[PDB]
């Protein structure tokens, strides 16, 4: 999906999207338990032109 | 028997594959094929572009000689020695230098192309910029410009670190043949 | 297929953004018209330095000086000649006058004279414009009328109120919002550019 | 017992903002792994289209007047 995301294990609320432009609709993360296992799900919230988008426009294959 | 099965789903599962893998592969070539496709469109395109913004908004010409953008009354010196406004000609370089960046951001939006040196049409208004300040700023746009000159595969022969206008000529001109091709 | 999507992404970008409005973005700020986020006009609550206003008038001089050539318009009294910083107006039966678009700053907003006639003559500019649209299309009109011997800018929203676009004899709100409506007449005739020459 | 994650881990809360430094368009095709030198001086990128890139990390710090691969081997 090329985005660059930050998972704060100890915190999952914190987790953020690093690569992506701010025009994408935000997210959120819930740390949930599914099975018992503990799962953080992100969730979608329901000058010039603009800055050209920084991110990757294909797969990004490795970090 | 069982392992007679297997052997007899497994040879089916070996040809599957092997001709599901052809319909990838011919499916990828015509894939990349129209691919090429839009890359020559978006290149012409882009082109288009360009040349229309050159040649009713920003046309660079040339005037040691100088050079001029949206008109002979704001020209820059080929040499880029533009020591005169750190020591009219600084209305002539504020001019040429806004011009240039407001253009260069265009080019970059135009093109997709991300530009390595933040610089905003804006930092060549407002108060004469210091010496120290004025320089990095010039800096940046001959950054920014070569960096597009070097994304369009303009013929390093001819670029220079110094000439800012010069390298946008070069960047613009139909002679730059893969101006608006997204390659590496 | 990213490739391509995002090829195709750019191929629509690049036919709705034609290249005057990948130049000049022309929108209403609080009370100011803005162009290339330069505020074109001054309040007494908000001071829009004259570095500012002078750069806003160079994307002005700039804008119509593009859309005239793309129109193949010669204006009949004045040469729009963009300095980005200092843009100004040359008369072409008197060279002698120069009319800056541009002020140097400090109280000579109350004492100097020359801007408002340069400032006034582009208004002139700005109705040659608006003829010269008018007359190649009866369908297309601009939202607000221009008056270039007395310098005022009509807004048709109101009850008929006009503002002199002129500094002296003149209050900030009503400069800058004279200065907001020329902005929007330009801001439509480049809409009318763009509708005219984007297909061809 | 002791056994080190990284040789060199992030700065103490860390959290990346995401402002592009660099972007590197020098492989034809696909990058398929990066690999940063255990004392993070140097990070290579192997590709599809057969190179392999080595890159000074020291090179992308603010210093950026030519970001370029110190090294290409094909």
């Amino acid at each position: 999906d090329m985005k660059i995301r930050f998972w704060d294990l100890a915190y999952p609320e914190r987790s953020y999207v690093v690569a992506g432009s701010t025009s994408s609709p935000s997210v959120s993360y819930y740390r949930k338990i599914i099975e018992g296992t503990e799962v953080v799900q992100e969730i979608q919230n329901k000058r010039g032109p603009e800055s050209l988008p920084v991110g990757h426009h294909d797969i990004i294959t490795d970090v | 028997q069982k392992l007679y099965s297997r052997a007899q789903r497994h040879q089916e599962k070996k040809e599957k594959i092997q001709r599901h893998n052809r319909k990838l592969g011919d499916l990828v070539e015509k894939k990349t094929i129209d691919l090429r496709s839009h890359y020559e469109r978006l290149a012409n395109l882009r082109r288009s572009h360009i040349l229309e913004l050159t040649s009713v908004i920003f046309p660079i010409e040339e005037v040691d000689t100088s050079i001029s953008i949206t008109g002979p009354w704001i020209s820059l010196p080929n040499n880029g020695d533009y020591s005169a406004y750190y020591s009219n000609p600084a209305y002539t370089i504020s001019a040429a230098l806004c011009y240039a960046t407001q253009l260069v951001n265009i080019l970059s939006h135009i093109l997709d192309v991300n530009l390595p040196k933040k610089l905003c049409n804006s930092e060549f208004c407002g108060e004469n910029l210091s010496k120290q300040k004025f320089t990095r700023a010039v800096k940046k746009l001959n950054a920014n410009i070569l960096y597009l000159c070097f994304s369009q595969h303009v013929n390093l022969d001819q670029l220079q670190p110094l000439h800012t206008l010069r390298n946008l000529m070069y960047l613009v001109s139909p002679s730059s043949e893969h101006l608006g091709r997204s390659g590496p | 297929e990213n490739q391509m999507r995002y090829a195709q992404t750019q191929l629509d970008k690049l036919k709705k953004t034609n290249v005057f409005n990948a130049t000049f973005h022309i929108w209403h700020s609080g009370q100011f018209g803005t162009i290339n986020n330069f505020r074109l006009g001054r309040l007494p609550s908000v001071p829009v330095e004259w570095n500012e206003i002078n750069a806003a008038w160079g994307q002005t001089v700039l804008l119509l000086h593009a859309l005239a050539n793309k129109m193949g318009l010669k204006f009949q009294r004045y040469r729009l000649v963009p300095y980005g910083n200092h843009s100004y107006l040359e008369s072409l039966t008197d060279k002698s006058k120069e009319l800056p678009l541009y002020c140097s700053g400090g109280l000579r907003f109350f004492w100097d004279n020359k801007f408002d006639h340069a400032m006034v003559a582009f208004l002139d500019c700005v109705q040659q414009f608006k003829e010269e649209v008018e007359k190649g299309e009866t369908r297309f009109c601009l939202p607000y009328r221009m008056d270039v011997e007395k310098g005022k800018i009509e807004d048709t929203g109101g009850s008929g109120g006009s503002y002199s676009i002129k500094t002296q004899f003149n209050s900030e709100e009503q400069w800058t919002k004279a200065l907001k409506f020329m902005l929007t007449n330009l801001k439509w005739g480049l809409a009318w550019v763009s509708s005219q020459f984007y297909n061809k | 017992e002791n056994a080190e994650w990284e040789s060199k881990p992030p700065p103490p809360g860390w959290r990346p903002k995401g402002l592009l430094v660099a972007h590197l368009h020098e492989h034809k095709s696909a990058v398929n792994r990066i690999r940063v030198s255990d004392e993070h001086s140097l990070f290579a990128t192997c590709s599809n289209d057969g190179t392999v890139k080595i890159w000074n990390s020291q090179k992308m710090e603010g210093k950026t007047t030519t970001t370029r691969s110190i090294l290409t081997y094909s």
